[PDB]
């Protein structure tokens, strides 16, 4: 069977199967920054499992077929009409955070899942400690409301502080005159007119807080836009330190059996994303989620449980 | 005045009254530890006692 | 905790309760009761948060508190007698101080403060151990000492159990305080019978202990810890709440769903007895616990409640628990009422 | 469509105590997660 | 917009789509076979010999038996000349009187 | 059960003086079990006001006590008749109204007549048939 | 029954109500929880010594080395209540309010 | 009786088992077919109950009962297809299963022998009932009536439960037979008197009695229109049923003992007739119309007269059908306007020419207009009544005089008047809607030509 | 009550003194009825388990019943036993205690007098 108390029992550890290659590295930085990229250089080169960019559909990219399902199935939020209207009364903006921290959060939970079942590293944009400087500069230009700050929160509170932090930080350190010039080189319909505001206060909140607060948990590895290009020099970087900073070094079987309880079972991992604080933006009423159930239920693979659907040709089901 | 005035205060609403009243009461309790344990010593005390639990 | 060493913890418990059901000599039962409590308390503190910490505290203190009174009446009765079985003890203040003190482990009388709140502060699936495995052995010596009880002593702690059992879990809203006060008015229902039959007092004690699991472990499924957090089920898993609403309407005691089965026996056997006020009394604040288990019934089945955008993520991934003997304990706890004259077996 | 419990209905049913007063107007609900040389 | 809810549902008048509609179900085939079905196991079935079954149910109270032991108890009683009807059924002979 | 026992010797609507006095006795005991209760489970300021609480509630059980046994035992004298019921139900009602004199309310006055009137009726039913609240094992 | 015998008896009595309420300390209150099995194991000695009960001697030591069980797990418990509050006052146990 | 029980309970599987839009027709079939077996019962021996088995018997009180539960059946069936359409598939079956578990709680009731058996399916009809109010209720304040529902038949059954386990030890058997010939004379003492409240209270509620009959206006008002008749139609009629049963032994003490209840339902029928007089609201008028006829059978049976039982009986299955009936006529009217206001629609002769009608006769069964029905079940509690007293006649029969001034009120108000103006939505009635007021209007008028199966045991 | 019963050797679900009695028919009504409870204990199992609820685990809805019959025998054996062991010592001890139970006088309603309350 899948890791249970059995198992452990009967041999299965966590220590025997670590080794160096167990280093959390969380690329970050402003928006524009190429650290997508770079990650994938980090993570090749090191032999690291890369996680791309966790967007709107990346619950539906992990589980089912991976393919993306419709924005009422999935998410009710679109970063589009997010950058076309800042204060839209539908709230959009509340909601596609909310809905993007939890695929972060799941995403962090599949980095650790797979690095204590398998011994390699992660790489993963952004993270679920990335995702308040967003929220925070998005209260300031009014993009949300304050309550929004507020609810964030305690899913943080609640869901974060379980998981363990990274390791080493990347940072691409890039001014704003740079990406309000690299926006328009994509061409996308929707970043062409991100406001040159926004991405200032990206900025300035990860200097007053994200690297001060990760520093005492973590090594911090800053970057600029040259710096960050010449993947080359990075890599020796990260593979002279120490990590002895967090909970991360003292780290037993005892505690390796519980994490890997619940990154195995995807449900206690998001669970508390739907804690029940009734916000405007976030909150469906009874009759919009019964229908929006029954559409995801109609949905083809989750009609029954995984394995138990006819609908796809699962044979031998009088019998499973 | 009689239906839904009277008939529905002097059964329902006076019941319903008292069980919440008295539900306010027994279920405020403050969670110090004294008071529940001397709550218990009065009862044991009481309970050993006048009453008469012994004939 | 590494599985074998919780493993072996749950064992204990469990030999420490099987202990006093096995054990004439007095001084045995004492013991079982020691065992308990000794591997009781790292149980409760397994997640390790101060609520635990808070919980394991005022559990300890209360059981030992009654542990050792119990010893000192033990005592008493071989200061009086010189005996050491557990047949019919020979001292009236033996009788009360034993009674009192057998009574406040089970948390019925005035001795039930901690009931509530020390499940409420430990994770649910201890509080399952809790209000579920540790109250058989405190039942077990009680049953074996029915004939020498005093009825005025225990009939009174019985009223007392069920109307704070009823009472107190009109105004909770933690679901927690809700099974544990629901627990103690059970507690109450048991409990009054002993100085009549025994018999009756197992009967609900099985049907109470089912229901209580089914319960539970239903909660553990759908991972909810406040009647808000329950609403919620019914978006994500439906089902749940539909069996959850049939084991509460049975939990009310409402015909022909069991769990009406142990009430309508205790009531039988106590008219028997010309004990004609007391079965009403307990009968008419029954409908008290069904108040607030048709209030958790209502938000979670029967009405649907305003969900959250978050829940769509949900849906997408699927329990990983194989919910070992929930289906069967709901069928045992809601449709065995025509299979009531199983009671000759217990006998 | 039938009537549907709103957000009022269920803070009505959401707080720590349900029949509020003020000997428990300053109580409150427990945090979710139960986390207080 | 307070809650993401659904806007309120317009009432379907089921002759829009098919005029001839019967308002059983949506759907045609079965909206009329759900009409001759309700009608024949409810109109004719039960209504009508049901009707009949019960009209024509053999003699209830033994209404019937009633009358005929009557008659033959006055022709009786006539004929002898003794009260066609005592005030008393039970026999006071069999009977015994306290005190 | 010797403070219950006063009541009981004393036959009803003789002796009225010593019935009253029993019912005072009944009602202060009771009344001060409740108070220390109230003290241990709600602890209230210095002491003096933890007495003024304990003041309360044994003046209006020992005042509830005094005028049901008055108005229980003087009526019957009054009507000539010590097995009927209503002689508790008035007296229950009457005790009641002190109630509601001693809350300053009269709504929970009117309320402790409809209910303590009834209950003092049953109290004194069981007494005339021979109803047992706590039955000894028997079967 | 001789006036010694009730002299452990109320002391017992004593320990117990010392026990049932308690006035800052959860040392304290744990003195007085050993100080019942004191008299426990006292009163249950001379039970046994006076009546001749060649094989009951057993109960008192294990009547001893098992309160000790809840003596043991008695301060663990307060040190773990001592370290997260600081303090072992038993007013600061009250945060299960809700 | 197991040739209705075994198919209603085999018909469960039937609904579940069924297609995705079949289970309309199936199970309305069936039903349909259960009802006709139901009918095959109609025939009472002479004297003597048709006694099947020491589970199950039947006489000449539960033989109507029965078939008006089974012809019910497919009723609420075709009065539930309208607004269960635009749901998903459990739903709708879970919602026959519920009223499938109803009605074969109601057919053992019946049918028990034993009034401890008679006592568990008595309750047990309020799990099925209860989540039907609560869960497809059309309303916010349902939720408050679902409450007041189960409490208030509970308040009262909980207390019968004791009387039943202290006949049972005390006098022995319990089944309804030895009952009957073992019955003995009860005494007058202070216990007996409350023996004779716990056995009677429980059934008076669910009636219900003037004063405790306010969970009418509650759960008829915003229950589902196929709940709605059942708990109006026969869940009334089961309080009834147990009152002939249970005064088998609570003899000589009913003629003290029932004062208070004939004085309460006596003048409560003309408060709640006048009630009538006036009401916002259609549905919360007919609910207060099933008291004051209800209250008419309490008078009836405390009597305990051999002509005013056999009027309880024909009064008691009469109003049933009428009462379902006229909830009908609410349940169209308000499906169209969506509201429930007197004076909101009305002129509706104009627009709707045979719902008219169908409101018509319905007024005038309701009306006890002879010779149907309800006329030969009033006017037999009145001649009753009259004889045990002189001045009944003054308050029974000003009921009459106060029946008729409500009963052509909403007649007045809806159907007759002018069409309201903004009101345009009516379309022409469907033949569902027409069909099931005949399947109400046709046994009623076609019984009144054998109300000799209707008039029960002491017939 | 049988408590403490002359010969009652402890632990034993099925005495072999009980075996005098009827064994339960395989088609018993209560016996077929916890067949039913296996039964809806199997659509229960994978309801929860997101699974078609008719048509899935065959193997498993046949273990339900079959485990369900089994231990319904041998339970229905016990109800059996007990209920018939206390009829037994219960006429034995009405011819062992005649002195309690004495035969009431078989007089037939012509002397009995039973006072007449009309009803009117
Ligand atoms: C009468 C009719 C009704 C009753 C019928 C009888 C059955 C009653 C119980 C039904 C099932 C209950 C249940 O499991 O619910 C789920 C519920 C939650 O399950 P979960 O989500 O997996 O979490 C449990 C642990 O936290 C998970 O912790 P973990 O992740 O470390 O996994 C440990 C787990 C999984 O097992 C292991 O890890 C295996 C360990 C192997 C090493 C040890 C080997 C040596 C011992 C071998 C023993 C065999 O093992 C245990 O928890 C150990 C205790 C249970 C088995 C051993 C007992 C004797 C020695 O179970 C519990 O909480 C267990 C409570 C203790 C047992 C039940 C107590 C309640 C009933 C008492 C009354 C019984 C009737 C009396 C008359
Ligand atoms: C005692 C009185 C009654 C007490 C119990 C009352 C129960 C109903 C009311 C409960 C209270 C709350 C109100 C209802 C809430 C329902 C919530 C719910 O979960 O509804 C939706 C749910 C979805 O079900 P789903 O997962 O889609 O599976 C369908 C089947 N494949 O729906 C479901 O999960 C329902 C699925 C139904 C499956 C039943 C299967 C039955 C199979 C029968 C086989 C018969 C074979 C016969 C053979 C004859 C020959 C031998
Ligand atoms: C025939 C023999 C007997 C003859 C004498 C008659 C009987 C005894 C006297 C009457 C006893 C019943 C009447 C009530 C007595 C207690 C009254 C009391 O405690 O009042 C204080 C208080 C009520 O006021 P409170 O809610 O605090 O609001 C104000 C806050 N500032 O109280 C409370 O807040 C708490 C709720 C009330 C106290 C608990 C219940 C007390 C009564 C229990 C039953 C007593 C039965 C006595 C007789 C039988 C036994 C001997
Ligand atoms: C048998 C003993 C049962 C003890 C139960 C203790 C908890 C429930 C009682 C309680 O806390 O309050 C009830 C009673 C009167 O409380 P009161 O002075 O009215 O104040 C209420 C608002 N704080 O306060 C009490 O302490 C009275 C409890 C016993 C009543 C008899
Ligand atoms: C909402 C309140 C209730 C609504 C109204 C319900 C009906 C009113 C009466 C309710 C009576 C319930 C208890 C009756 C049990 C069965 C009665 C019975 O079998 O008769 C006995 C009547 O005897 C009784 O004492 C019965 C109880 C009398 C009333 C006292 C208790 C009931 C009222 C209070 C509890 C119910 C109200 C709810 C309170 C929250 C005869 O026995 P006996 O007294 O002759 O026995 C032999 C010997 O004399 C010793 O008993
Ligand atoms: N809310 C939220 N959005 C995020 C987060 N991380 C990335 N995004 C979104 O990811 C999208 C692409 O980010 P960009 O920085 O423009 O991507 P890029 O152009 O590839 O540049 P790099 O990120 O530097 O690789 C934008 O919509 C971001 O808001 C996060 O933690 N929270």
């Amino acid at each position: 069977l899948q890791y249970g108390p059995l198992a452990f029992v009967l041999g299965e550890r966590t220590t025997r199967k670590l080794t160096e290659t167990s280093k959390v590295i969380t690329v970050d930085g402003n928006i524009c920054s190429g650290k997508g990229r770079l990650a994938r250089e980090i993570a090749e080169k090191l032999g690291l499992r890369h996680f791309p960019e966790a967007g709107i559909h990346y619950a539906d990219s992990t589980t089912g077929d991976g393919k993306p399902l419709d924005v009422q199935l999935s998410g009710n939020c679109s970063l589009e009409k997010f950058y076309d209207d800042p204060k839209s009364n539908d709230g959009n903006s509340y909601r596609l955070q909310s809905w993007l921290y939890a695929s972060r959060l799941l995403q962090y939970a599949d980095a650790l899942e797979h690095l204590l079942s398998t011994g390699q590293g992660v790489v993963l944009e952004r993270s679920i400690y990335s995702d308040f400087v967003f929220l925070e500069a998005m209260y300031r230009q009014g993009f949300i409301r304050k309550q929004c700050v507020e609810h964030y929160n305690e899913v943080k509170k609640v869901t974060a502080c379980e998981y363990l932090p990274p390791h080493v930080v990347v940072y691409v350190d890039v001014p704003v005159p740079e990406i309000q010039s690299r926006i328009q080189k994509k061409g996308n319909p929707h970043e062409m007119k991100i406001t040159a505001a926004y991405l200032q206060d990206i900025e300035n909140a990860y200097k007053k807080t994200f690297l001060p607060e990760m520093s005492e948990k973590c090594e911090v590895l800053q970057y600029s836009a040259r710096e960050a290009e010449d993947a080359e020099k990075v890599v020796e970087d990260i593979e002279y330190l120490k990590c002895d900073k967090g909970p991360w070094p003292d780290q037993d079987d005892r505690t390796f059996h519980r994490l890997r309880m619940l990154v195995q079972n995807k449900l206690e991992v998001l669970n508390y994303t739907t804690i029940p604080v009734y916000l405007p933006e976030i909150t469906i009423g009874a009759h919009q989620s019964d229908r929006v159930f029954q559409k995801f239920t109609e949905l083809p693979g989750r009609k029954y449980s995984p394995g138990y659907n006819e609908d796809v040709g699962d044979k031998w089901i009088w019998l499973k | 005045l009689l239906d839904l005035i009277w008939l529905e205060t002097i059964l329902p609403k006076t019941t319903s009254f008292i069980q919440m009243k008295m539900s306010i009461m027994v279920s405020n309790q403050k969670g110090l530890i004294k008071l529940y344990f001397l709550s218990f010593l009065i009862t044991i005390m009481i309970s050993m006692t006048l009453f008469n639990y012994h004939e | 905790m590494n599985p074998i060493i919780y493993t072996t913890l749950i064992m204990t418990v469990m030999s420490g309760t099987m202990l006093v059901m096995i054990s004439s000599h007095w001084l045995l039962i004492w013991i079982g009761f020691e065992m308990n409590l000794l591997a009781m308390i790292p149980v409760l503190m397994k997640n390790f948060n101060p609520r635990a910490t808070e919980a394991a505290t005022k559990y300890f203190l209360t059981q030992a508190t009654a542990s050792m009174m119990l010893m000192m009446a033990i005592i008493i009765n071989l200061l009086y007698s010189g005996q050491w079985t557990i047949t019919k003890m020979f001292n009236p203040v033996a009788m009360t101080m034993m009674t009192m003190a057998l009574a406040m482990k089970l948390g019925l009388s005035p001795f039930h403060f901690w009931v509530p709140e020390v499940t409420q502060g430990i994770s649910l699936q201890a509080g399952l151990l809790l209000l579920t495995w540790q109250k058989l052995a405190p039942l077990s010596v009680l049953c074996q000492i029915s004939q020498s009880i005093n009825p005025n002593l225990m009939l009174t702690m019985a009223m007392l159990s069920i109307l704070i059992g009823g009472w107190g879990g009109l105004n909770q809203t933690q679901l927690r305080k809700i099974m544990a006060y629901s627990s103690i008015a059970h507690m109450g229902w048991m409990t009054a019978v002993l100085p009549y039959n025994t018999t009756m007092t197992i009967l609900n004690l099985l049907i109470y202990i089912t229901m209580t699991l089914a319960m539970f472990m239903l909660l553990i499924h759908s991972s909810a810890t406040t009647t808000l957090s329950l609403s919620h089920t019914w978006n994500k898993m439906p089902v749940i709440t539909s069996l959850m609403m049939v084991t509460l309407l049975s939990m009310g005691g409402l015909p022909p769903l069991s769990g009406f089965m142990p009430k309508w026996m205790i009531i039988q056997e106590m008219t028997k007895n010309e004990s004609i006020i007391m079965p009403t009394l307990m009968a008419m604040t029954a409908l008290l616990n069904l108040y607030f288990y048709m209030r958790l019934a209502y938000s979670s089945s029967l009405t649907m409640f305003p969900s959250t955008n978050n829940m769509k993520m949900k849906w997408q991934f699927e329990h990983t628990k194989q919910m070992k003997l929930l289906p069967t304990m709901i069928v045992l706890s809601t449709l065995v009422l025509p299979m009531t004259p199983a009671l000759s077996s217990l006998n | 469509r039938q009537w549907q419990p709103d957000v009022e209905w269920a803070e009505q049913f959401g707080g720590a105590v349900m029949y509020p007063t003020k000997e428990t107007a300053h109580w409150k609900p427990p945090p979710w997660n139960d986390v207080d040389v | 917009i307070r809650l993401q809810e659904d806007p309120d549902p317009e009432d379907e008048n089921l002759y829009e789509k098919n005029p001839d509609s019967h308002g059983y179900d949506k759907d045609p085939i079965v909206d009329l076979w759900n009409m001759r079905v309700v009608f024949f196991f409810g109109f004719s079935i039960v209504l009508v010999l049901g009707s009949t079954f019960v009209a024509y149910l053999p003699d209830y109270r033994m209404q019937e038996w009633a009358r005929r032991e009557a008659e033959r108890l006055v022709k009786y009683r006539e004929a002898n000349g003794l009260p066609l009807m005592e005030s008393n059924c039970f026999d006071p002979n069999k009977i015994q009187l306290p005190e | 059960k010797t403070l219950l026992h006063k009541y009981s010797d004393i036959p009803e609507g003789t002796e009225c003086h010593r019935k009253a006095y029993a019912s005072t006795s009944i009602g202060g005991a009771t009344g001060l079990i409740v108070s220390a209760y109230s003290i241990a489970l709600k602890p209230p300021a210095s002491f003096l006001e933890g007495v003024a609480r304990t003041g309360r509630y044994t003046f209006t059980s020992a005042a509830i006590g005094a005028i049901f046994g008055l108005t229980s035992c003087i009526s019957a004298q009054v009507r000539e008749k010590p097995d009927d019921p209503l002689n508790y139900f008035i007296g229950g009602c009457a005790g009641g109204l002190t109630l509601g004199a001693r809350t300053r309310s009269y709504g929970i006055g009117a309320a402790a007549c409809a209910y303590m009137g009834l209950t003092a009726a049953l109290v004194k039913m069981g007494q005339l048939e021979g109803w047992q609240v706590f039955a000894e094992p028997k079967v | 029954m001789p006036l010694v015998y009730m002299n452990i008896i109320m002391a017992f009595a004593i320990a117990l109500a010392g026990l049932l309420m308690y006035r800052s300390h959860l040392m304290s209150s744990l003195l007085c929880l050993e100080g019942m099995m004191l008299s426990l194991f006292i009163m249950s000695t001379l039970i046994i010594l006076n009546t001749h009960f060649t094989l009951a001697n057993m109960m008192p030591i294990i009547l001893l080395v098992f309160a000790a069980c809840e003596a043991a797990l008695g301060l663990s418990l307060l040190v773990m209540v001592s370290n997260t509050y600081g303090t072992d006052y038993v007013q600061n146990l009250n945060l299960l309010q809700c | 009786m197991l040739k209705i029980i075994i198919p209603t309970t085999m018909l469960l599987p039937m609904t579940w088992m069924s297609k995705h839009n079949m289970i309309w027709i199936n199970a309305t079939v069936h039903s349909l077919l259960i009802s006709l077996i139901s009918l095959s019962l109609l025939n009472q021996l002479g004297e003597n109950s048709l006694n099947f088995s020491l589970t199950f018997f039947s006489d000449s009180l539960s033989a109507p009962l029965l078939v008006l539960t089974t012809w019910l059946l497919p009723l609420m069936l075709m009065a539930s297809q309208s607004h269960l359409s635009k749901e998903t598939t459990t739903r709708k079956k879970l919602y026959i299963t519920m009223l499938i578990l109803l009605q074969l709680f109601l057919i053992m009731t019946f049918t028990a022998t034993e009034l401890i058996l008679f006592y568990i399916l008595f309750e047990a009809t309020l799990v099925p009932t209860l989540i039907i109010i609560t869960r497809w209720g059309n309303q916010t304040e349902r939720l408050n009536a679902g409450l007041y529902f189960l409490f208030y038949t509970l308040a009262g059954s909980l207390p019968l439960l004791v009387a039943l386990v202290y006949i049972q030890n005390t006098t022995g058997s319990l089944n309804f037979l030895i009952i009957h010939y073992w019955s003995h004379p009860l005494s007058n003492s202070w216990s007996n008197i409350f023996m004779w409240l716990a056995c009677i209270m429980a059934f008076m509620v669910k009636m219900p009695l003037y004063g405790l009959h306010l969970w009418l206006p509650k759960a008829h008002v915003e229950a589902p229109i196929a709940g709605s008749m059942v708990l109006a139609a026969v869940l009334l009629k089961l309080g009834g049923y147990g009152m002939m049963r249970i005064t088998t032994i609570l003899n000589p003490l009913t003629n003290y003992m029932a004062y208070p209840f004939l004085m309460l339902s006596m003048w409560g029928m003309i408060m709640t007739s006048s009630i009538c007089l006036r009401q916002t609201d259609l549905k919360s008028l007919i609910a207060y119309s099933s008291v004051s006829h209800m209250a008419l059978v309490i008078v009836a049976i405390m009597i305990q007269t051999p002509w005013s039982f056999m009027g309880a009986t024909a009064l008691m299955i009469a109003h049933g059908l009428t009462s379902s009936m006229l909830f009908c006529l609410a349940n169209t009217n308000y499906e169209r306007v969506h509201s429930r206001t007197m004076i909101l629609a009305r002129g509706l002769q104009t627009l709707l020419p045979l719902m008219a009608t169908w409101w018509l006769m319905a007024s005038l069964t309701n009306l006890a207009l002879p010779p149907s029905i309800n006329l030969i079940g009033e006017l037999f509690i009145i001649t009753a009544s009259f004889s045990w007293s002189n001045i009944t006649i003054i308050l029974m029969g000003m009921n009459m005089m106060i029946t008729a001034l409500y009963s052509l009120y909403m007649l007045i108000t809806t159907q007759r008047g002018k069409y309201t103006h903004h009101i345009n939505n009516i379309k022409a009635s469907f033949t569902r809607e027409n069909a099931l007021m005949a399947l109400h209007i046709l046994p009623l008028l076609l019984l009144t030509l054998n109300p000799k199966m209707i008039l029960g045991p002491l017939y | 009550m049988m408590s403490g019963r002359p010969g009652r050797v402890p632990l034993q679900f099925l005495p072999n003194e009980a075996r005098s009695l009827p064994p339960p028919k395989l088609t018993d009504p209560r016996l077929v009825y916890m067949g039913f409870l296996g039964y809806c204990s199997g659509l229960i199992d994978n309801a929860i388990r997101r699974r078609p609820v008719v048509s899935a685990g065959l193997h498993r809805q046949l273990l339900y019943v079959t485990s369900f019959v089994f231990f319904g025998y041998y339970l229905l054996k016990r109800q059996d036993y007990m209920y018939a062991l206390r009829d037994h010592d219960m006429f034995a001890y009405v011819k062992s205690h005649p002195e309690d139970f004495p035969e009431k006088d078989k007089k037939t309603y012509g002397e009995i007098l039973e006072e007449f309350h009309p009803v009117r």
